[PDB]
């Protein structure tokens, strides 16, 4: 793997807020959208050279957003761009051919999704994209139909913002992260809480008693985000911002949750140091590397799935089978960590922080792992 | 006999005395030794600056004399250390008090280009219209003219040389040559043979190998020590030959055979001479009186100064090219003298004069043998390339402190 | 400028040629030189007009083609910590450069500041006792605080932060599998310091 750091600011200097690939992406060359600060959207071209270091091209910028700009997400198809930002509308962005001297290709806003009160803060598409989940600092989860751009469904439970919401592959359930340390996990069809993950015990107590504590970080975490992601097959729910009390200390870490049951973590990847806020998983499925049969796998499946979690200062690769990450950096960014995204290929990781500077992880030829000749049909609910 | 063995043990004291005291006397000292005695040393005019290097690159044009072996015509390359880097705060010895340190920079002396020479090099200097054209006097009649850009970089596996142009004429060895600045392809030698040689190579054809002599000038009655055309005139030349004689031709002239003026320029062989860059009149030439004379074209039967500082036979005299006050002159006495005119006639302590003439500024003593030649570096001032006849070659510069003051 | 069967002189990238000529071309030059050739008159003393003059010189060769230096500089000096306090460089002089064919000991590369009376470039085999030993300086040696250089991003964190602020060292660990048998073992280590804990 390379490390390319941005020495350029895409958003004058201003922090960057998120990044997303275009999913819709088939071939080498992929297309990225960074929101930032400066209530621009921007839309960059990002191919490996001859060398293999990577290289952006600027496509166009979208200044519509009068306030900074948190959430930018692709839809699955990667033709609607979702924007979202401090000014409670989400915007829904499609390449303007006909059905801005700056721009070498234009982009036009289709759907204005208003019913927020504040800024929003996180976006995630449903797999037909035609519904999508949006959260935002008013306490309340939206759906929206896509198709109608309008409002559907709210949920008002949170009682601090909510920061991260992620969207079933399946078509069963939407996770929400909030600042109040819970976890809240609605199912789709009944439109209300389905299971509430706050507590966790750990041990025993000296007495025998039950030590229970809060799973997730209070209000000093740093970062605006707390971004948890389904895996693409639906299997494994990751939320990052968590705490676990080893002994008379705490210990950052990332909890993995289970479809067969969603209270209780399988596991924690801990991450010493600075809090965990983004999770994103690698769209392509890979065939299992030859390791010893040991239960370390997080789910026994006959493929496997390259993740990782990206806390304030550091990004830790991880895959399914393994245990320990094959990947980390840290170091290269001098402000909090705001988002990571992967491309359509797995080639590229790319990585926005809080400091106005971004950077990319490369991969080579199959370096992440073999592709599956065929992709794993989902068993949606639905 | 024992001559051979004191000799040898006093020039073995003096260099090592020499050594000593180099660091209050010079800034650059570069001692190399060569795989054979070079004859000759011209200085190139190509200095190569490569961006972000704090070195500059200069170029030798030097032979070969072996006795039995193939000689050599060589281009080699000298590295010295640019101006803006000179002046370095790397480390500070704390026990000698200076930002010293023996540490790694040194000066690259390397050799770039050998060809074939039937012969030894007597002398060796490049056309200043194009220095890719470099012309050699043999040990034979014929004169050597090269282009080193149309010869491999490594000699070939076997025979003599192949010269790109032959010039005829003359009729034994020399050691004089001289191209013309004003004139390309205007070239004059002075030969054993009382004869000098022009030639003119800017009509040769393609195909052309041998060129015969255009002009042959016959006013010295003995051995043509050294030629030298004039720096800012296409017609004037000097000679100094072994029969005690300056000749100052023109090649409007006619009469061949007696120069358009004559000077009885010392008492002995005259074995050098040069003319001064920044003065059209002023001239300098080396005898073999230990002396170097000073000549005004302006006024030839009077003799402006004599330079007396030599223990023996001067063969070499030239000039500074960053300054008119400033000349050199090596000879068989192993000394190089460096001489300012503007110190001539001034008052001197009655201690400074044992040492010697008001008039001569420096005096290397490096060399352990007789200074075969010498050059100085035209991009580079007071940096001298003197080569001796033990195979040493030493490229120097006196201290700053000396000349500036 | 092809004189007779050999090419021009071709100039490499960063190659100058030093000046052919140290005056400026008077045109009636040489033929005023025809007069003074024939006169012959001894009135004109040069050496005597030399003391009243300043001596014509000359520089260095520079590069003068056009568009040859252009440069840019994307790093601003910051220099933090006190270091040792090493005396003015400025005081010291030229750096000078001594090296021998015949020396084992590498080049001197170095500044000289000893000061005697007695050691003359009119007499360079001028003794100058207890002033230095008189032996050879190459048997012996026969056996043998902080200048960051910040790019635009580092000036402005730096410009942020203040004296505190150091640039960023970044920590990079490569595909590091179980499957692995030739992989390092410290970086194996240190990615096992993220192992997965499991719960029951």
């Amino acid at each position: 793997m390379k490390v390319i750091t941005c020495e350029i600011a895409w958003h004058n200097k201003e922090p960057v807020y998120s990044l997303d690939f275009q999913h819709g992406t088939a071939g080498r060359i992929h297309r990225l959208a960074s929101a930032g600060v400066d209530t621009n959207v921007r839309i960059w071209k990002v191919e490996k050279g001859p060398d293999g270091k990577a290289i952006v091209e600027f496509l166009s910028n979208l200044a519509r957003h009068t306030k900074a700009v948190n959430v930018v997400r692709f839809s699955p198809t990667g033709e609607i761009l979702a924007s979202g930002g401090d000014d409670a509308v989400i915007l829904l962005w499609k390449v303007n051919d006909n059905k801005a001297q700056l721009n070498k290709e234009n982009w036009t806003v289709v759907k204005t999704l208003r019913g927020h009160l504040e800024d929003v803060y996180d976006i995630c598409w449903a797999t037909d994209g035609n519904l999508m989940a949006s959260a935002s600092v008013d306490n309340t989860a939206i759906i929206w139909d896509v198709s109608k751009g309008q409002k559907i469904s709210i949920f008002n439970e949170h009682k601090s913002y909510v920061q991260g919401v992620t969207w079933d592959p399946l078509g069963q359930y939407v996770a929400t992260l909030s600042c109040d340390r819970v976890l809240r996990v609605y199912s789709i069809q009944k439109k209300r809480v389905a299971f509430n993950v706050s507590k966790m015990l750990s041990g025993i107590g000296a007495e025998g008693e039950a030590r229970s504590y809060r799973m997730f970080h209070d209000d000093s975490m740093k970062s605006f985000f707390r971004r948890l992601s389904f895996t693409p097959d639906g299997s494994l729910l990751l939320t990052p911002a968590g705490c676990v009390e080893s002994g008379e200390n705490v210990m950052n870490t990332t909890y993995v949750f289970s479809r067969k049951n969603l209270k209780r973590p399988i596991a924690h990847l801990p991450c010493p140091g600075k809090a965990t806020l983004a999770v994103r998983c690698c769209p392509v499925y890979f065939e299992l590397r030859p390791v010893v049969e040991t239960g370390v796998e997080l789910m026994s499946l006959p493929y496997r799935l390259v993740f990782a979690v990206a806390s304030e200062d550091s990004v830790l690769l991880y895959d399914t089978q393994q245990s320990f990450p094959f990947g980390y950096v840290s170091n290269i960014h001098y402000h909090t960590l705001s988002d990571i995204s992967w491309s359509s290929d797995g080639a590229f990781l790319a990585i926005s922080s809080t400091d106005g500077y971004c950077s990319f992880v490369t991969f080579e030829k199959d370096e992440l792992g073999i592709p599956l000749k065929e992709k794993p049909v989902l068993n949606m609910r639905t | 006999a024992f001559d051979d063995a004191v000799e040898e043990r006093v020039i073995n004291e003096e260099y090592k005395i020499w050594k000593k005291n180099t660091p209050f006397l010079y800034d650059l000292v570069m001692t190399h030794a060569l795989e054979w005695p070079s004859l000759t040393a011209q200085w190139l005019p190509d200095v190569t600056r490569p961006e972000g290097k704090d070195f500059s690159i200069h170029r030798l044009v030097l032979g070969t004399h072996t006795s039995d072996e193939q000689n050599h015509l060589v281009i080699a390359s000298v590295q010295l250390p640019n101006d803006d880097a000179q002046f370095d705060a790397s480390h500070y010895d704390s026990e000698k008090g200076e930002f010293g340190g023996f540490g790694s920079v040194s000066g690259k002396i390397e050799i770039e280009i050998k060809i074939n020479h039937e012969g030894e090099v007597n002398r060796a200097r490049y056309m200043p219209q194009n220095p890719c054209i470099i012309a050699t006097k043999t040990p034979s009649s014929d004169v050597l003219v090269f282009d080193y850009t149309k010869h491999p970089s490594k000699p070939d596996p076997s025979g003599e040389c192949n010269p790109d142009l032959r010039l005829r004429g003359h009729q034994k060895e020399g050691y004089g040559l001289s191209w013309n600045p004003n004139l390309s392809g205007h070239l004059l030698s002075a030969s054993d043979d009382h004869t000098i040689c022009l030639w003119d190579i800017s009509a040769v054809p393609k195909e052309g190998k041998v060129v015969d002599a255009k002009t042959i000038f016959t006013g010295h009655t003995a051995v043509v020590e050294d030629v030298s055309w004039h720096l800012l005139h296409e017609s004037l030349f000097g000679s100094v030959a072994d029969d005690q004689k300056l000749m100052i031709w023109d090649t409007r002239s006619n009469n061949t055979s007696k120069p358009s003026h004559s000077v009885d320029a010392h008492t002995a062989e005259v074995n050098c001479l040069s003319f001064n860059p920044y003065s059209e009149f002023i001239l300098a030439t080396g005898s073999a009186d230990k002396t170097v004379a000073l000549w005004d074209l302006r006024n030839l039967k009077l003799k402006l100064h004599s330079f007396e500082s030599h223990k023996d036979e001067i063969f070499q005299v030239q000039w500074s090219p960053h300054n008119e006050t400033i000349l050199a002159s090596s000879g068989t006495d192993r000394r190089l003298n460096v001489w300012d005119l503007s110190k001539i006639g001034e008052e001197q302590s009655p201690e400074d004069a044992e040492d010697g003439p008001p008039e001569l500024l420096f005096i290397h003593g490096g060399h352990t043998a007789k200074i075969s030649d010498f050059s100085w570096n035209p991009n580079e001032p007071w940096v001298i390339c003197s080569v001796s006849e033990d195979n040493i070659m030493q490229v120097w510069q006196m201290a700053e402190n000396i000349y500036n003051d | 400028g092809s004189c007779g069967k050999f090419a021009p002189f071709e100039i490499k990238e960063h190659m100058v040629l030093a000046p052919r000529r140290r005056t400026a071309f008077h045109p009636d030059l040489c033929s005023q030189l025809d007069q003074l050739l024939q006169q012959q008159s001894g009135e004109f003393s040069f050496l005597k007009d030399l003391k009243g003059r300043q001596p014509l010189r000359s520089g260095p060769t520079h590069v003068s083609t056009r568009n040859a230096d252009i440069f840019n500089s994307d790093v601003v000096i910051v220099e933090r910590g006190k270091g040792d306090g090493v005396p003015e460089r400025r005081k010291f002089g030229r750096m000078k450069l001594l090296q021998f064919c015949e020396n084992h000991r590498p080049a001197y590369w170095g500044t000289w500041n000893k000061k005697t009376a007695l050691i003359r470039a009119r007499d360079p085999w001028a003794q100058d006792t207890k002033l230095l030993d008189y032996e050879v300086d190459s048997d012996e040696e026969w056996e043998e605080k902080v200048r960051q250089k910040l790019k635009a991003k580092e000036w402005d964190e730096f410009l942020a932060k203040g004296k505190r602020f150091r640039v960023l060292q970044p920590v990079k660990i490569g595909c590091v599998w179980a499957a692995d048998r030739d992989c390092a073992g410290d970086d194996l280590k240190v990615l096992q310091q993220f192992a997965a804990c499991f719960l029951e």
